RNA sequence: GGUUGCGGCCAUAUCUACCAGAAAGCACCGUUUCCCGUCCGAUCAACUGUAGUUAAGCUGGUAAGAGCCUGACCGAGUAGUGUAGUGGGUGACCAUACGCGAAACUCAGGUGCUGCAAUCU
RNA sequence: GAGAACAGAAAUCUCCAGUAGAACAAAAGGGUAAAAGCCCCCUUGAUUUUGAUUUUCAGUGUGAAUACAAACCAUGAAAGU
RNA sequence: AAGCUCGUAUCAGUUUUAUGAGGUAAAGCGAAUGAUUAGAGGUUCCGGGGUCGAAAUGACCUUGACCUAUUCUCAAACUUUAAAUAUGUAAGAAGUCCUUGUUACUUAAUUGAACGUGGACAUUUGAAUGAAGAGCUUUUAGUGGGCCAUUUUUGGUAAGC
C-alpha cells in the first residue's frame, strides 16, 4: 500500500517467540505457572490446561521440561460418546465432565484413585478435595485458563469444577462458577449444580419447545432424531457421570490405515520445491520473455 | 470468486461534534439516544485550544456505534437526506466511507424545541465475514489480500444498492 | 622474569634444556628477547654433561663425578650411569623430566671467541643472540662451555 | 583551473570537511592556568596518510592544466601532499577498461552527474525497466 | 564533584544483546541448581532484582544456598593482598552453569572407563592429557603438485 | 507424510506478491433461552454441529524477490595489535624480527529443525 | 496514509500501515509490547520480628540494595506475585 | 623480630587444554541515531508566487517540503560486526562407581534433597614447567611530599608544564 517497509525498518526488527507470532501462548502467564521454588528441585508443577475449539474441549496435565512440554494425560469431550453424551459437546456440562474425567483418568495412572473419591454426591456445592491423614497428599494441578478471559460462569471454570469434583486439589474460588451473586457475595449452589447437570441447556429446550416448534427444532435437530426429551438431559450426565468413574481408562481410536499409509497419501498433496539449477533455467526464460521494451 | 465474502456494513457511527460542553453537548446526545434507541458516548478534548473555546478533559463531543438491520436503516434515512448522491472523495482508500447532514430534523424525528437542531456526521464501515480474525483475542491475524475492503469495491457496491450517484472524478 | 624463573635461568649465561611442546613454547616466546636457544647436538650434550653437570641431591649443587651419584638418585628410573643420563636428555623420553631438573642449571662462561655480532640485543635473524638460533647454538654453547 | 581551461572544464571536488572544532584558552592582573579548558576557535580537517584531499575530473586532453592547479593549490596547505593521476574512470572507480567494458553493455544508467550500475540481483522485472539497454536486441 | 553509584559504568555493561530484548526464555527458569553447583554470573539489566554488582560480572563461583527465587553463591574477590570470600544473592536470570564442569565430570567419567577396559585387559592406561607434541617426520609427494615457485611483487598505487 | 493440542530452540521460522491444497483436523460459519460482557453478542459469554464454505485463516509452492542463516586460501594474512632493537626519518610517521589477527567487500549455498500426546485416505 | 455536515493547519468518527520511531515523576544510561506502556476492578507487602548477604570498605559506620526464615495480610480461577 | 605446627606438599606475578566474560583498536555509515557534498527521478489531488479566459477551486511553470534509488565525507559522550594485550573457573582421594541408612525439609509417591554405613577402584590418580620446603600466630619500626623512561593517555599553542 506504497506503506512499504524499508530494508532497514526489517532489518533491526525484532520477531517475537514464535507462539507469541502466532497469538497462542501468554508468555507473562507461562512464566508463572511453570516456574518452580528452586528449592524444590525437579519437583514439576503441574498445570490443568483447559481448551475450547469451536468443536472439542482439550484437557491436559502438562509439566515442563526444557526440550518441550510433557503431558501426563489428556482427555477430550469427543471421548464423550463412549460415555453417554452424545451432543453439547462444548457446552457447560461437557466441561464438568471432561474436568472429570481427566480427574480419575490421570489418577487411576497415578494410583492415587481409591483413596481421594472425589464427591459422588454432587449438589455442587464449593469445596477442595482435601487431603486425608497418614496417607499420600492428594495429586496437585493449577488450571491454565490460556488466552481465556475469566468471566464469572465461563466454561473453563466447569472443567475446573469436574476436574476438582473429580479429586483432583486445584485451588480455586467460588467466584467464577455461575451462581455467583456480586452483590449477595455467596454462591447459590442450586445454580451450579443445574449447570453441572445441564439444566440452562434443558431448560431452554423447553422453552423454546413451547414457543417455536421451528427454531427449536434447528436447534435441537439432534435431540429430535435421537428422541432425547429434554427433561432427561441431568439423566444423561448423571449416567455419564457414572461411567465416566466407572472406566476413566483411555482407549484411542481403531485406527484405519496406518501412520505410513497416512503419509503416502495425505500430504503427497504437498507442493515439492525445485533445486537451484531449475530455479536458475526460470530465471534465464523469465528474461527472454521479458526482454525488449514495453 | 466470490461466495461467502459478500461484503457489507460493519458499522455506522454517527458523530455530532458539538463543540463545548453543558446543556448543549447533553442536548445533542439526547438525539442520538432517541435515534440510535442505543445509549450514546462522549469524547473529551485531547488538549485546550484557546481560540475554539475548549479545556483539555472537557466533553466536547458525542457519538454512538450502529450495528446490523438498524444501522442499516439510519444509513438509508441520511441517504435520502442527501438524494442518494455522495462523491467520489468521501470514500476512504481503506473501503469505508461517510457524509454529514445539517439539521438532524431531515429524518423523521419531531423538534421538541427543547433539544433544538444538530447536524451530523454519518461514517460507515465496510468489511466482509472473516473480519473476526483481526478481532479476536486469540489469534489475532491479518484479512487476505483479495478479500479486504477497496475504494473502489465499496463505492461498486454503493452504487449498485441504493441505486446511487457517486460524483466527480 | 617469572618465566626465566620457571626455567631455572636466573643469572645470566646459565642454561638448561627444555622439552618442546606447546606448553613449553610459548614460555620460550615469552622470553625470547632474554635467551638464546636452539638445538643442541649429542656432542654438545656430551660436553656440557661430563663438563659442567652438577647434580641436585638435598638442595646441594654436586658434581656427578662418580656414576654411583647418578644411580643412587636417578636409578629408580634406569638411568645408573652419566651416560645414561645424556641418553634420556637426547632422546627425551619417559622420564626426561626427573633426568633433566636433576640437572643443576648450567653455568658457562661468555663466549670464548665472542659473541660474533656487534650487539646481542636484537634477534638472530636481524643480526644477532636472542632467539632460536637453531642449529647454530651448539657452536654459541660450545665456546660457552 | 578555469581560467586556463574554462568554467567548465572540470569537475572540482574538496574530499575532506572540517569537523573538528579547535580550541584558544586565552588570557585577558591574569587569571592563570586555573580552569584553562578553551572556547571553540576555529575548524579542521583530520586527513590521513595516503587520504584524498582534492579530486578533479576533466578530459584526457586538460591533464597537464589540471595537475598544474592542484600543484599550485600545495602551496596553501602544510604537509606533503602528492599529486596521483588515477586509472579509474572520472570520479566513478572501474578502471576506464572495466567501465568501458560495461557502459558498452547497457549496465551503466546515468543518474545526477554520478550513475547507477546494473546489479544481478533484485526483482527480473524492474531490473528490466531500469536497464531497457542491457536485455535489448539493440546494437 | 565524582560520581560513584551502585550501577556506575554500566551503559554497555548491563545492555541487552542486539535484536535480543524483551521477555526471557523459559529455559532460564527450568535449570535446576544445587549447592557445589559452578555458575558463571551475568547481569541481565531487564530483570532488576537479584542482580549482581557490577565487579561480578564476567565472574564464576560456588553455589552455596539455594532459595525460592535465587542461589547464593561464593566469589572469592581480591581486596589488597588477599582474597576475601564473598557471598552473592543472585536471582536465576543472572546465573548459568559453568560449561566448563560439564567437559570435566564428561571426562571423569570417560576416565573411569578407559580405566575399566584397560583393567578388564589387564594393560597400561595412560589418562592425563598430553600438550601438542612437535610433529613427526612425512615424505610429502610431487604427484599432481610439482611446486609453483613465487617472487615478490612490484609497489603499485590503484588509487 | 498431513492435522490438532501443549511445547523446545526463537526469521533457514520474518516480509512482499502470486499460485495450490485430497482426507481428517483446524477454521470461518448458524443461534441468543441460559451464566456472562458490550455504545454495539463485533470482541468477550453461552447454545447447536444443526443451515453453509475453503473466500479468508492455516499449510505448502513460485520469485536472477526484500530480510535472515551458513561457507569460502572472496577481500586479507590486509586493518589493528603483544613483544624486539643505540632500526630509518628534522618530524609527522614508517620498515624489519618473533607472534596474534579483524570488519566491510565478493562470491557460493540455504530459507525452519524438533520433543510429547491425539487423529487422518 | 486514505476517508466523514458545520470543521479551518489544528475538535470528533472510521479503516490501514506501524520493533517501539511512544510512555514509564525527575539527569542520563539500561530495561519493557497479550508489558514494565494505556483503561478498568479489588487493595495496603510503604506492615511485623530479628539475623545473613552485595556496593562503597578497614572488608568499620552510614545510605542503598539482594535472597531466605517466622508472622499477618492483598490480589487472582489458579500457578503465582 | 620472635617463633610455633608439620614435612612434600599443595603450592605459583608461567604455559597448555577446556569453558566463560568484555565492547577498546580497527571497521561501518547505498545498517539504526546524529552529522554532511552533489545531482537524478517521482510525488503535493492537502505550503506557496506568477503567465495563460480578472477567469479559475483548471493547465504548464521555477520554488520549498516530502518520497524513491544513487553519490562524496564523519562521531569521546553513535553502531550491526569486532580483535590483539589483559581477565574468571576447571584439569579429581575433600574423586569416581555400586549397595541402602537418617529427617520434623521436600515429593502424588522411599519421591527428591542433604549427610552417612557397607562394598569396589591407587604404575600415568587423571596436562606442562618449577618448588631454592609448606602452613600458621603474635608483636612492633620506618613511611604515608615522590620523581624518571618506553607505551597507552587527558588539559594546554606549548613547556625541563
Ligand atoms: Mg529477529
Ligand atoms: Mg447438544
Ligand atoms: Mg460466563
Ligand atoms: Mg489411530
Ligand atoms: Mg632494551
Ligand atoms: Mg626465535
Ligand atoms: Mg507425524
Ligand atoms: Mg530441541
Ligand atoms: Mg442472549
Ligand atoms: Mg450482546
Ligand atoms: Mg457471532
Ligand atoms: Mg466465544
Ligand atoms: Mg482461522
Ligand atoms: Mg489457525
Ligand atoms: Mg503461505
Ligand atoms: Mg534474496
Ligand atoms: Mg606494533
Ligand atoms: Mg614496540
Ligand atoms: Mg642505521
Ligand atoms: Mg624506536
Ligand atoms: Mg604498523
Ligand atoms: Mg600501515
Ligand atoms: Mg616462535
Ligand atoms: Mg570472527
Ligand atoms: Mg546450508
Ligand atoms: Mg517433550
Ligand atoms: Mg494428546
Ligand atoms: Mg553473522
Amino acid at each position: 500500500q506504497k506503506d512499504a517497509k524499508s530494508s532497514a525498518y526489517s532489518s533491526r526488527f525484532q520477531t517475537p517467540f514464535r507462539r507469541r507470532r502466532e497469538g497462542k501462548t501468554d508468555y507473562y502467564q507461562r512464566k508463572r505457572l511453570v516456574t518452580q521454588h528452586k528449592a524444590k528441585y525437579n519437583t514439576p508443577k503441574y498445570r490443568l490446561v483447559v481448551r475450547f475449539t469451536n468443536k472439542d474441549i482439550i484437557c491436559q496435565i502438562i509439566s515442563s521440561t526444557i526440550t518441550g512440554d510433557v503431558v501426563l494425560a489428556a482427555a477430550y469431550s469427543h471421548e464423550l460418546p463412549r460415555y453417554g453424551i452424545t451432543h453439547g459437546l462444548t457446552n457447560w456440562a461437557a466441561a464438568y465432565a471432561t474436568g472429570l474425567l481427566i480427574a480419575r483418568r490421570t489418577l487411576q495412572k497415578l494410583g492415587l484413585d481409591e483413596t481421594y473419591k472425589g464427591v459422588e454426591e454432587v449438589e455442587g456445592e464449593y469445596e477442595l478435595t482435601e487431603a486425608v491423614e497418614d496417607g499420600p497428599r492428594p495429586f496437585k494441578v493449577f488450571l491454565d485458563i490460556g488466552l481465556q478471559r475469566t468471566t464469572t460462569g465461563a466454561r473453563v471454570f466447569g472443567a475446573l469444577k469436574g476436574a476438582s469434583d473429580g479429586g483432583l486439589y486445584v485451588p480455586h474460588s467460588e467466584n467464577r462458577f455461575p451462581g455467583w451473586d456480586f452483590e449477595t457475595e455467596e454462591i447459590d449452589p442450586e445454580l451450579l449444580r443445574s449447570y453441572i447437570f445441564g439444566g440452562h441447556v434443558s431448560q431452554y429446550m423447553e422453552e423454546l419447545a413451547d414457543d417455536d416448534e421451528e427454531r427449536f427444532s434447528e436447534l435441537f435437530k439432534g435431540y429430535l432424531a435421537d428422541d432425547i426429551d429434554a427433561d432427561s438431559l441431568e439423566d444423561i450426565y448423571t449416567s455419564a457421570h457414572e461411567a465416566i468413574r466407572a472406566d476413566p481408562a483411555f482407549k484411542p481410536t481403531e485406527k484405519k490405515f496406518t501412520k505410513e499409509q497416512y503419509a503416502a497419501e495425505s500430504k503427497k498433496y504437498r507442493q515439492t520445491k525445485l533445486s537451484k539449477e531449475e530455479r536458475a533455467a526460470r530465471v534465464a526464460a523469465k528474461i527472454a520473455a521479458l526482454a525488449g521494451q514495453q | 470468486q466470490n461466495p461467502m465474502r459478500d461484503l457489507k456494513i460493519e458499522k455506522l457511527v454517527l458523530n455530532i461534534s458539538v463543540g463545548e460542553s453543558g446543556d448543549r453537548l447533553t442536548r445533542a446526545s439526547k438525539v442520538l439516544e432517541q435515534l440510535s434507541g442505543q445509549t450514546p458516548v462522549q469524547s473529551k478534548a485531547r488538549y485546550t485550544v484557546r481560540t475554539f473555546g475548549i479545556r483539555r478533559n472537557e466533553k466536547i463531543a458525542v457519538h454512538v456505534t450502529v450495528r446490523g438491520p438498524k444501522a442499516e436503516e439510519i444509513l438509508e434515512r441520511g441517504l435520502k437526506v442527501k438524494e442518494y448522491q455522495l462523491r467520489d472523495r468521501n470514500f476512504s482508500a481503506t473501503g469505508n466511507f461517510g457524509f454529514g447532514i445539517d439539521e438532524h430534523i431531515d429524518l423523521g424525528i419531531k423538534y421538541d424545541p427543547s433539544i433544538g437542531i444538530f447536524g451530523m456526521d454519518f461514517y460507515v464501515v465496510m468489511n466482509r465475514p472473516g473480519a473476526r480474525v483481526t478481532r479476536r483475542k486469540r489469534c489475532k491475524g491479518t484479512v487476505g489480500n483479495s478479500h479486504k475492503t477497496t475504494k473502489e469495491d465499496t463505492v461498486s457496491w454503493f452504487k449498485q444498492k441504493y441505486d446511487a450517484d457517486v460524483l466527480d472524478k | 622474569r617469572k618465566v626465566l624463573q620457571l626455567l631455572r635461568l636466573t643469572r645470566i649465561n646459565s642454561g638448561t634444556f627444555v622439552k618442546v611442546t606447546k606448553a613449553t613454547l610459548e614460555l620460550l616466546k615469552l622470553i625470547e628477547p632474554y635467551v638464546a636457544y636452539g638445538y643442541p647436538s649429542y656432542s654438545t650434550i656430551r660436553q656440557l654433561v661430563y663438563k659442567r653437570g652438577f647434580g641436585k641431591i638435598n638442595k646441594q649443587r654436586v658434581p656427578l663425578s662418580d656414576n654411583a651419584i647418578i644411580e643412587a638418585n636417578l636409578g629408580k628410573y634406569g638411568i645408573l650411569s652419566i651416560d645414561d643420563l645424556i641418553h634420556e636428555i637426547i632422546t627425551v623420553g619417559p622420564h626426561f623430566k626427573q633426568a633433566n631438573n636433576f640437572l643443576w642449571p648450567f653455568k658457562l662462561s661468555n663466549p670464548s671467541g665472542g659473541w660474533g655480532v656487534p650487539r646481542k640485543f636484537k634477534h638472530f635473524i636481524q643480526g644477532g643472540s636472542f632467539g632460536n638460533r637453531e642449529e647454530f647454538i651448539n657452536k654459541l654453547v660450545k665456546s660457552m662451555n | 583551473m578555469t581560467t586556463v581551461s574554462g568554467r567548465d572544464a572540470f569537475h572540482l571536488r574538496v574530499r575532506v570537511h572540517p569537523f573538528h572544532v579547535l580550541r584558544i584558552n586565552k588570557m585577558l592582573l591574569q587569571q592563570g592556568m586555573r580552569g584553562a579548558w578553551g572556547k571553540p576557535h576555529g575548524l579542521a580537517a583530520r586527513v590521513d596518510i595516503g587520504q584524498i584531499i582534492f579530486s578533479v575530473r576533466t578530459k584526457d586532453s586538460n591533464k597537464d592544466v589540471v595537475v598544474e592547479g592542484l600543484r599550485r593549490a600545495r602551496y596553501k596547505f602544510p604537509g606533503q601532499q602528492k599529486i596521483i593521476l588515477s586509472k579509474k574512470w572520472g570520479f566513478t572507480n572501474l578502471d576506464r577498461p572495466e567501465y568501458l567494458k560495461k557502459r558498452e553493455a547497457g549496465e551503466v544508467k546515468d543518474d545526477g552527474a554520478f550513475v547507477k550500475f546494473l546489479s544481478k540481483k533484485g526483482s527480473l522485472e524492474n531490473n528490466i525497466r531500469e536497464f531497457p539497454e542491457y536485455f535489448a536486441a539493440q546494437a | 564533584g565524582k560520581s560513584h553509584g551502585y550501577r556506575s559504568r554500566t551503559r554497555y555493561m548491563f545492555q541487552r544483546d542486539f535484536r535480543k530484548h524483551g521477555a526471557v526464555h523459559l529455559s532460564t527458569y527450568l535449570k535446576v541448581y544445587k549447592v557445589g553447583d559452578i555458575v558463571d554470573i551475568k547481569a541481565n539489566g531487564s530483570i532488576q532484582k537479584g542482580m549482581p554488582h557490577k565487579f561480578y560480572q564476567g565472574k564464576t563461583g560456588v553455589v552455596y544456598n539455594v532459595t525460592k527465587s535465587s542461589v547464593g553463591v561464593i566469589i572469592n574477590k581480591m581486596v589488597g593482598n588477599r582474597y576475601l570470600e564473598k557471598r552473592l544473592n543472585l536471582r536465576v536470570e543472572h546465573i548459568k552453569h559453568s560449561k566448563c564442569r560439564q567437559e570435566f565430570l564428561e571426562r571423569v567419567k570417560a576416565n573411569a572407563a578407559k580405566r575399566a577396559e584397560a583393567k578388564a585387559q589387564g594393560v597400561a592406561v595412560q589418562l592425563k592429557r598430553q600438550p601438542a607434541q612437535p610433529r613427526e617426520s612425512r615424505i610429502v609427494s610431487t604427484e599432481g603438485n610439482v611446486p609453483q615457485t613465487l617472487a615478490p611483487v612490484p609497489y603499485e598505487t590503484f588509487i
